[PDB]
RNA sequence: AUUUAAAUAAUAUUUUAAAAUUUAUUGAAAAAUAAAUAUAGUAAGAUUAUUUUAGUAAAUAUUUAUUUUUCUUUGUA
RNA sequence: CUAUAUUCUUUG
């Protein structure tokens, strides 16, 4: 079948020539996410198959040694949910471990063709707004990306500066000394 | 139903959850044999062929006979109605 | 992910109108939507609370929860008055407000 | 419906007025509505946002 | 206001300082000192209480009480009903008719 | 009195103090408060019912002129009709140049499903057709 | 019928994947303990019965 | 049907028609004090007729003929000079206008004298209008630049900005107007009810004054060749304008056609906290004075400041389960003691 | 109705010989859903010239370029 | 006008008359007479030649009415005859839109010029 | 339907026996009276 | 009644006794007079810092974007976020750093919060979806039962024939018209809706509530929640010693119990968990903002002997974090185990949201 | 196979009434008793919250759309 | 509608 990077069984029967592909540098960044949350999952299966009772109330305390799963169910959970999850995780691992073998080659070819500086500078994914998502304090003078747009230092002049003073007679209450505005009430 | 009722104090019936209709119940096949809908999103005709046909073909004329072989949009009332 | 129906949020149990929904919970057949309303000219009781929905976190004794006005049970002492202070049942002496010198003065209610 | 705008959204709308002088514009915390604008105005919004540097 | 004297004497304002229904507290904050500075003669007495009456009340110089229901009314409205309290001597309500134009 | 709208709670979260401030999207008006009475407006509850006949009768609940065609029906499914869901080549190339999928790798339907480019609902037998929509190279 | 038997223990904790339609907003000091009693006895009753039946 | 308004038509009653108060300079502050901070580094007069005369006056002035506006203001200013007491607002107002009239006709020194007298009258006023002081020193700004003192003119302009930034409330003009778009219940017709807009150059004249004040200042800075000054002025002007635009902001309410909730307007036009006063007066900065002698609750250590009353027995907490049988009362027995050891001292 | 006066301007009442009555004449005047753009041949399109002027600027010598001008397109 | 047919009413509409008791001023051009002739059993008419119209209002005689018309703003109430109320609505709507765009363009122009001053300042400062 | 029962319930004192005693009768009387006088006032007096 | 209706303005006299109470009442002195309760804004809860004490470095101000530390302070140890921080759509775009409290109430090392979690800037429609979900979900659906026309137990026969009598035309009078009757379409549990809520919405709304608790300065981060003994007075000794207000009347504490920095647990600390049942306003919730997908195995009608509601058969259990119990209890006490678990379960989620030219740089940045 | 969208959820649908029908019992040389939700715009009757804000196939009603040119005017879709 | 007409054409 398919599911690795090589090809399915029906291309071997078909005899399509897939071997001398062009290798390009693909960071495999999406698969690392999927792998993170696959490996996150496998462990959860191992935890929830392995629950045993600890009951903190006395009426329910006759069961405290046993697994929460009926053994006949725990076995089936080991076959169906658990050990196939390992296979999913496994597939992601294969699809990345292929491509480090390929990316090494792309880096070597470009190191020979260019030189380390040029090569490593070409193999960089840096976008001019990448500071917006990573260190925004370097991005502040470029665009206003805040949810508080009134507190961004370019628009910061808009929000008022009150003159406030603490009071002992009110119990430590801070209070704004600004006079109120007289309001239009009538017509 | 009141805390006095001789009606409700003697149990009679208990009504259950009522089953729902077939989700596709109303797409009736007598439409699906006749018409077919054609269109880009938000505008779609239902189109059909004409019957004048299988009673008298001969003697009339060829133009009025082959005005019957075209797909045509149904009248909008009927389309809204279906 | 249709947003949850607001009419069913629990704060509202109308009296079976023409309009409504399948999910609108109206009240029981033959029960009025407000408890103090036995007639239309029925007053709101003054200090008597009827706890509704959730279990009351502080139950004052003169108030109502799953109960009726059973007056001996509700108020042990008619002269005494019960109120909530600092999250406790605290019980003061009942006073009546009576005009004296043009201010309103508190006198002991019982006597 | 324009959702992913984050910033002063009203400046976005005040330039969106210039793009769409005739249409109706509305503001909400998460989004900006332009009315009676089909895929044409979508194509435009995208040309403007791409040209703007996003 | 007859012969240079306001007929209003007291305004009774009852409110709950902690409980809810902010309108009266708003009114005490932003609109009251504008009233008091304009009509200094009127004694305003404030009555903090747990379950406040939500009505405003005037007291006139013939011993007449006049009140307006303020429940969940904006402080603009409350200010206006107050200024309606001052502007009446509360002596009469005659209809507005041709025979009532001349008192 | 003023209830906090969605703008005032956006500026200053300090004043969202309790659950009543949590009102939903303003496009929600309330419950349906009236009757949509056919041919006269939206009427009022406790209004004039004189025009409600059509309304009441609607509330409690030609194709034969067109010939049949092709005894199964025109667009008819049968067992084994090959009805493919489309996969536009533009979608694919966007997916590749976006960085979902390896150019380095034979792309199966599995890789399309796993990379999330096609949803579960779209998948049905037989799987897909590769269509070139707006792609000249 | 099909009530999703396989999701019964799937949950990380003891109180999930349980249809709990008998409930309130505010749960008191002992109603909470009652809740924590109900859930674990819902797991224990259903597990011990499924042990007993098959044994 | 469509209206032609051929016959007489009374206007509608609408919230923009509110009588909006004039901003006043605070009591403790005097204008000449700030000027020194700057130096540091009634009898019957037919007012109806003379007022008519005055507006004819500035129709003349606006209409591009100044001499005649001058004599008109002359007449009317004699009138106000007689009818009003010392340092009254309309007096100094009309001689502001009069200085403006002298300045345009080539009597420059007369304009200067008049506007300085305006200043020293603004000095001795109790609480002058915040609009009048701005207009006044705008006038002396333009008069000074007409005389050829450009530095001092620009000084006057910048001092306008430094007045209006400290003592003026930017959001007050639009308080009642801000929520008006929420009145529209119709969508395809009469949908200009949802789009209602009121320009800031109308509802507060102060903003217009300071705006063109800074425009003139910036022009002078361009002529003299000051780059930093011009940048300063345009920055202050920009900040002013979006200070105004920020206070006019709001989010859209219901958008489509809403049939018949007409008592909802009672929520729509109300006192709306203005963004300016939402961020000045926020409850965590400006605290609510909350006194405990009227309230049945305090914090722990302050436990005895509660409203006192006649003899009190602390019974227990209100545990609702003491109305039930003996076993529920066998429970919750030791709670109360444990509650007294929580709150002691 | 079936009146002679249907769908006509009051100036045109006099012409009885061409009544505007009928359903589709109500649809082509209030221009409704088959006729939403009525007359499909309307003024300001000409099939004969396509709104371009037929003038010969193609003249060999550039002096007499404007020689044939005001050649009439019809009787005028 | 509700006593009379809809054609007479259309003519009265073109003469800008709604009800009984309304008075209007219209030109002497032929079309208008074509209208007044048809409704003459309702309308009563008076005539003023333009010297007399110049007299009726104090207007210097050296001043024509064409310039006077060229002075007065188009923005006058009920400015146009637009074909349906929806169009009327969006006409008023556009009237408001041009206001908003006026103020926005003002502020944006200021931002533009400030930007140019900062650019020239930084360029002259670095160099 | 709104017949204004709850305002006019306070007026009954100005009606004689049968109307002031029983509610609905009195309310019919007051509804009739006030509608009548309203009509009259606008068109005749 | 309604503001417009003429019933409003009634009781022109008598609403107030005209005479002051000689204890609490007083005259308005003037503009120099500070009134109890009076504030220029519509505060339905007029709490100041004394009544509802907030614990944070600074009292939240319009000048401050959040009332916490914007930079790690040189006098305390600083622990960085468990997972690397990425700034997504609604995030505050500014560094959020919160002090950690010991169980003896002194400040211990400082810890950086995650702006994806504690920085998602609250807007009210989302919180609305959360709140309505919680209040519709938390009814007792088994109590909605009511009688119906066929349930009355009368004779089914026409009780008098309608021909010659002046009597109404009446037969089988078990209908809704009658005092002993029952309705045609009554309320009853299997017709009542239980709303379905997807993970995206729950996650977003809970994030925004946490952020709201940060912005109000009511968030507290603690080493452990741990008691000496399982007993209740140890718990009250704790709540008294570090100043938690657990009285019914006072604003309560909402616990997220995680374990500690070094040893986080999904289960509650046993010792603390048994002492935590106090009658007062407090609640201990699971350390997760996510939720399992909600499945409906009667989505059509199919199983008829289902009592149930109609809707999701997997409603969120009551000990989770939510908008309701956040709005009720003021101080939010989060253990660091909970912090770690939140970041751990939300990591991949935040990674998928990023635009694809940005997700490509994630491996490069480590 | 030249060729542009998308907020993936369903569960509901007034109200009271015949003469009738059907099923299962009892009794006398069809009747009674017990079960059902039959149908009823030419049989019918009810249907719960005022102070309002656009008109009169074809019409009317709900949501929504077009600034198409003249001296003024026009609800067209 | 069902039958007879089974290529672009035909019955009741």
């Amino acid at each position: 079948s398919g599911a690795f990077g090589c090809g399915s069984y029906r291309s071997v029967v078909a005899g399509t020539q897939n071997v001398p592909r062009r290798m390009t540098f693909y960071p495999s960044a999406y698969e690392l996410i999927q792998l993170h949350k696959a490996h996150r999952e496998v462990i959860r299966h191992f935890y929830v198959r392995d629950k045993i009772f600890d009951n903190k109330f006395p009426g329910n305390a006759l069961a405290n040694g046993l697994f929460k799963f009926v053994p006949n169910r725990r076995e089936n959970y080991h076959m169906r949910e658990l050990m196939e999850s390992i296979r999913r995780r496994s597939i992601w691992m294969h699809r990345i471990k292929q491509q480090r073998e390929i990316n090494a080659k792309v880096v070597e070819n470009m190191e020979v063709k260019y030189g380390k500086k040029a090569a490593a500078s070409m193999l960089c994914f840096t976008t001019p707004d990448s500071n917006a998502y990573f260190a925004p304090h370097r991005y502040q003078d470029v665009a206003n990306s805040w949810p508080n747009y009134w507190q961004h230092p370019s628009v910061n002049h808009v929000v008022p500066k009150p003159r406030w003073r603490r009071h002992r007679e009110l119990g430590g209450i801070t209070r704004v000394e600004d006079p109120f505005a007289v309001q239009a009430s009538d017509y | 139903p009141k805390m006095g009722c001789e009606e409700i104090t003697r149990k009679a019936r208990r009504v259950q959850l009522q089953p729902t209709e077939y989700l596709a119940q109303h797409r009736m096949q007598v439409w699906q044999l006749r018409f077919k809908e054609m269109g880009p999103p938000f505008s779609r005709v239902w189109v059909a062929l004409g019957g004048k046909m299988r009673r008298r073909r001969v003697g009339r004329q060829v133009d009025v006979k082959d005005m019957r072989y075209y797909w045509r949009p149904i009248e909008p009332q009927y389309q809204r109605l279906y | 992910p249709r947003p949850a129906p607001r009419f069913a949020m629990g704060h509202m149990l109308p009296h079976r109108s023409n309009v409504g929904s399948q999910f609108l919970h109206t009240q029981r057949h033959g029960s009025r939507s407000t408890w103090y309303k036995k007639h239309y000219f029925s007053l709101r009781p003054f200090a008597i609370q009827r706890h509704h929905g959730t279990t009351p976190r502080i139950l004052l004794d003169r108030s109502l929860w799953k109960s009726l006005w059973i007056t001996k049970l509700q108020l042990p002492d008619i002269n005494r008055w019960e109120r909530v202070v600092n999250s406790r049942r605290v019980t003061e002496d009942r006073y009546a407000f009576v005009e004296e010198e043009g201010v309103m003065h508190k006198v002991n209610w019982g006597l | 419906r324009i959702q992913q705008v984050e910033g002063d959204m009203f400046r976005f709308e005040e330039e969106l007025l210039k793009i769409f002088p005739t249409k109706k514009i509305f503001v909400r915390s998460h989004s900006i509505y332009v009315y009676n604008v089909a895929l044409d105005g979508r194509m435009v919004l995208h040309h403007w946002l791409l040209g703007l540097g996003f | 206001s007859r012969n240079g004297e306001l007929c209003l004497k007291k305004v009774i304002i009852s409110y709950c300082p902690s409980n809810g229904a902010p309108n009266t507290r708003q009114f005490l904050a932003t609109h009251l000192p504008h009233f008091h500075a304009k009509y200094p003669s009127v004694s305003i007495d404030l009555r903090p209480r747990l379950w406040p009456e939500m009505a405003i009340t005037g007291v006139y110089r013939d011993g007449s009480e006049r009140s307006y229901n303020t429940k969940n009314l904006s402080p603009m409205g409350i200010f206006l009903r107050l200024n309606n309290l001052v502007s009446t001597a509360n002596d009469y309500d005659q209809p507005f008719c041709a025979s009532h134009l001349h008192f | 009195q003023h209830k906090w709208n969605h703008w005032d709670q956006y500026l200053n979260p300090q004043i969202t103090q309790s659950i009543k401030d949590l009102t939903p999207t303003p496009e929600y008006v309330g419950m349906r408060c009236g009757h949509n009475m056919i041919k006269m407006g939206w009427m009022k509850i406790g209004g004039s019912w004189k025009y409600s006949r059509g309304y009441n009768d609607r509330r409690r609940v030609r194709f034969m002129l067109a010939p049949r065609v092709s005894a199964g029906g025109p667009r008819n499914r049968y067992e084994g009709k090959l009805v493919f869901s489309p996969l536009r080549l533009s979608k694919l190339l966007w997916a590749i140049d976006t960085g979902r999928i390896n150019p380095n790798e034979v792309i199966t339907l599995y890789h399309l499903r796993q990379a999330n480019v096609v949803g579960e609902r779209e998948i049905v037998w037989p799987g897909f057709v590769l269509i070139s929509n707006g792609v000249r190279r | 019928g099909f009530t999703m038997k396989y999701k019964k223990g799937t949950g990380l904790w003891d109180e999930d994947h349980v249809n709990d339609y008998k409930t309130n907003r505010y749960l008191s000091a002992r109603a909470t303990m009652r809740w924590y009693q109900e859930m674990e006895r819902h797991q224990t009753r259903n597990s011990l019965n499924a042990r007993r039946a098959t044994q | 049907v469509t209206r032609l308004y051929t016959s007489y038509y009374t206007g509608v009653l609408y919230p923009n028609q509110l009588v909006q108060p004039k901003q006043r300079l605070p009591a403790d502050v005097s204008v000449s004090a700030i000027l020194q901070k700057r130096s540091e580094p009634r009898p019957y007069v037919p007012l109806g007729e003379v007022a008519k005369l005055e507006l004819q006056g500035d129709y003349y002035m606006e209409g591009g003929m100044f001499q005649e506006a001058l004599e008109h203001y002359g007449v009317v200013a004699k009138a106000y000079n007689y009818a009003y007491p010392e340092n009254h607002a309309q007096r100094i107002g009309i001689r502001i206008k009069l200085s403006a009239a002298f300045r345009q006709t080539g009597r420059l020194e007369s304009s200067l004298a008049n506007i300085e007298e305006v200043l020293r009258m603004l000095d001795a006023s109790t609480r002058p209008s915040l609009e009048l002081i701005c207009e006044a020193l705008l006038e002396l700004g333009i008069t000074r630049e007409a005389l050829g003192m450009k530095r001092e003119a620009t000084e006057a302009y910048e001092e306008a900005l430094e007045v209006v930034n400290s003592f003026h409330n930017w959001g007050e003009s639009h308080r009642m107007l801000r929520l008006l778009p929420r009145l529209g219940r119709r969508f395809n017709y009469n949908f200009e009810e949802k789009f209602v807009y009121f320009s800031p150059f109308d509802y507060d004249r102060t903003f217009a004054l300071v705006d063109q004040c800074l425009e003139r200042a910036e022009t002078i800075f361009n002529e003299i060749g000051d780059v930093e000054g011009a940048i300063r002025v345009l920055q202050q002007r920009k900040e002013m304008i979006d200070k105004k635009f920020f206070n006019m902001r709001d989010f859209a309410g219901r958008i489509h056609t809403m049939r018949g909730h007409w008592k909802r307007r009672a929520q729509h036009l109300t006192n709306a906290p203005t963004p300016d006063e939402l961020l000045r007066y926020s409850p965590t900065i400006h605290q609510v004075h909350r006194d405990f002698k009227y309230e049945l609750t305090a914090p722990i250590g302050r436990e005895k400041e509660v409203m006192p009353g006649v003899n009190r027995l602390v019974l227990d907490m209100g545990n609702p389960y003491r109305r039930r049988g003996r076993l529920s009362n066998k429970m919750l027995k030791d709670a109360d003691h444990k509650f007294a050891n929580y709150v002691r001292q | 109705a079936r009146s002679p006066l249907a769908n006509k301007s009051p100036d045109e009442y006099g012409n009885t010989w061409d009544p505007r009555t009928g359903v589709e004449w109500y649809h082509r005047l209030r221009r409704r859903g088959a006729y939403r753009h009525w007359p499909w041949a309307r003024w300001n399109d000409d099939p004969v010239r396509q709104h371009q002027e037929l003038s010969c600027r193609r003249t060999f010598s550039a002096a007499v370029t404007g020689a044939n001008e005001g050649v009439p397109l019809w009787n005028y | 006008p509700f006593k009379h047919s809809w054609e007479v009413n259309r003519m009265l509409r073109e003469l800008r008359l709604e009800f009984k008791g309304q008075t209007t001023i219209v030109p002497d051009i032929p079309q208008v007479r074509k209208r007044i002739w048809r409704v003459r059993h309702i309308v009563k008419v008076d005539v003023l030649d333009l010297d007399e119209a110049k007299a009726l209002i104090g207007v210097p005689e050296h001043i024509s009415f064409t310039d006077l018309a060229s002075q007065l703003p188009p923005s006058f109430g009920r400015v146009k005859a637009v074909p349906s109320p929806v169009i009327r609505s969006k006409m008023n709507f556009m009237k408001l839109r041009r206001m908003r765009l006026r103020d926005v363009l003002h502020r944006d122009a200021l931002e533009l010029r400030l930007l140019e001053l900062k650019r020239s300042a930084m360029k002259n400062a670095e160099q | 339907h709104y017949r204004a029962k709850l305002e006019l319930d306070r007026i009954r004192s100005m009606l004689r026996g049968r109307a002031r005693l029983e509610r609905k009768v009195g309310l019919k009387r007051l509804f009739f009276l006030m509608r009548t006088q309203t009509r009259y006032r606008v068109e005749q007096q | 009644s309604s503001i417009f209706s003429p019933r409003y303005d009634w009781r022109t006299s008598g609403v107030h006794d005209i005479a002051p109470r000689d204890e609490g009442d007083f005259l308005y002195q003037g503009p120099q007079h500070v009134l109890p309760g009076a504030h220029p804004l519509p505060l339905h809860h007029p709490h100041n810092t004394i009544t509802r004490p907030v614990i944070s470095p600074y009292i939240p101000s319009p000048q401050r974007s959040h009332p916490y530390f914007t930079a790690p302070l040189p006098e305390l140890p600083h622990f960085s976020t468990t997972k690397p921080i990425v700034y997504t759509y609604g995030t505050m775009k500014e560094r959020i750093i919160a002090p950690v409290f010991n169980l003896k109430n002194e400040v211990i090392y400082t810890r950086e919060l995650d702006p994806f979690i504690f920085g998602m800037y609250p807007e009210v429609e989302e919180l609305s979806k959360n709140l309505t979900y919680w209040m519709v979900r938390c009814q007792n659906f088994a109590s909605k039962w009511d009688y119906e026309t066929r349930e009355i137990w009368r004779k089914a026969k026409k009780n008098w024939p309608n021909t010659g009598m002046g009597m109404p035309r009446v037969g089988n009078r078990k209908n809704h018209l009658y005092t002993w009757g029952g309705r045609t379409k009554p309320s009853k549990p299997w017709n009542m809706l239980m709303p379905t809520m997807d993970v995206k919405t729950w996650s977003k709304s809970n994030r925004m509530m946490l952020t709201l608790k940060m912005l109000q300065g009511r968030l507290q981060v603690v080493d452990r929640l741990t008691l000496e003994e399982p007993t209740q007075e140890c718990y009250l000794e704790l709540c008294r010693n570090m100043s938690w207000d657990v009285r019914h009347t006072g604003g309560g504490v909402l616990f997220m119990d995680g374990g500690s920095r070094i040893t986080p647990s999904s289960e509650f600390d046993r010792a603390f968990f048994f002492g935590s049942f106090f009658n007062g306003r407090n609640k201990i919730v699971r350390p997760t903002v996510l939720c399992d997908e909600q499945y409906d195995y009667n989505k059509t009608a199919a199983k008829q002997r289902m009592k149930g509601p109609k809707g999701a058969k997997n409603p969120i259990p009551i000990n989770r974090f939510n908008a309701y119990d956040a709005m009720k209890h003021d101080r939010l006490v989060i253990t660091e185990g909970a912090l770690m678990q939140l970041e751990d379960e939300l990591y991949e989620h935040k990674l998928q949201i990023l635009p694809p030219h940005i997700r490509n740089q994630l491996p490069e940045y480590g």
